[PDB]
């Protein structure tokens, strides 16, 4: 059952229509959630360079953050509307202020093992990533750009491990997003379990990082709290969600929507 | 027995599929 929760958050999908910026026929694909655009996006470039970082992508007039998970993306800010989700391409004119560059995947892969790298030092003080030989490393590259959840999931099971006289992790490793993406999102260090050894929830969680997300009045949700695609309880207990709900990249981003 | 919020992860993991794919798979992969 709960591998089952692995292999379903693996493969979730936004469908996207690709315009061309007018200054060429639109473009479907079915986009992982759990990828970057930079990463699965070479049939887009492909498909309009035939008419003419450097490419980059935009929502309404906003340019789009590549280093931030699609799902993340499309749950944050284009979630209420209809799909597929409509994303506008440029070549020109890059947002040098608003964007990293991505000049190539090697970029992609650094920012990814970066943040891996820190959520295992929230949640082992590194032990665990530090004591896997290189390869290993580079097998969880490669079993995300490559779509291979058998493959990713042979090593990150081991990211997910701890102690056996532990409940959970040290920290988990969380982002909360609000409203847009250029807002710093929240993160603070915050652990799964509590002061008498009980699982801290969702709803724990939320109250003490964000509490605007609770209603005062009687404990429970004010605002939309999405994660991949979904709306968990608040009383799921967090470990859990760090276990089972988190990205490749081990992190649970999560939107918090008005 | 099985928790509520267990539960709700399994039933709107499975409306998500029909949301996100029931009109769109004759949408082609990004990654092939």
């Amino acid at each position: 059952d709960d591998k089952d929760v692995l292999r379903d958050v693996w493969f979730g999908r936004i469908p996207t229509c690709f315009t061309l910026y007018q200054d060429a026929e639109p473009y479907y694909l079915l986009l992982p959630r759990v990828s970057y655009l930079t990463l699965v996006t070479d049939k887009v470039k492909k498909h309009f360079q035939k008419v003419m970082s450097e490419i980059w992508f935009e929502y309404e007039g906003t340019p789009l953050k590549w280093h931030y998970p699609i799902g993340l993306l499309f749950d944050l800010l284009a979630s209420s509307s209809a799909l597929p989700w409509n994303i506008t391409v440029h070549f020109k004119s890059f947002p040098e202020k608003d964007l990293l560059h991505c000049p190539s995947k090697d970029a992609i892969e650094a920012h990814f093992m970066s943040c891996m790298k820190e959520a295992d030092a929230l949640k082992h003080k590194s032990q665990v990533i530090n004591e896997m030989q290189k390869k290993d490393h580079k097998q969880l590259w490669m079993g995300l750009q490559n779509d291979r959840f058998d493959q990713f999931w042979a090593i990150n099971r081991k990211l997910m491990e701890y102690p056996a006289e532990e409940n959970g992790f040290r920290y988990i490793p969380f982002r909360i997003y609000q409203t847009t993406t250029e807002r710093p999102f929240i993160q603070k260090l915050f652990r799964p379990v509590a002061a008498d050894g009980q699982l801290h929830t969702l709803g724990d969680l939320l109250k003490e990082v964000c509490p605007s997300a609770i209603d005062p009045e009687d404990g429970e949700k004010k605002n939309q709290v999405m994660i991949h695609g979904i709306e968990p309880m608040l009383e799921t207990p967090l470990q859990w969600l760090s276990e089972h709900l988190s990205y490749p990249d081990n992190f649970l981003h999560i939107s918090i929507i008005p | 027995q099985t928790a509520a919020w267990r539960k709700q992860i399994f039933q709107q993991l499975t409306e998500r599929t029909k949301r996100e794919l029931e009109n769109f798979r004759h949408y082609e992969q990004a990654v092939e």
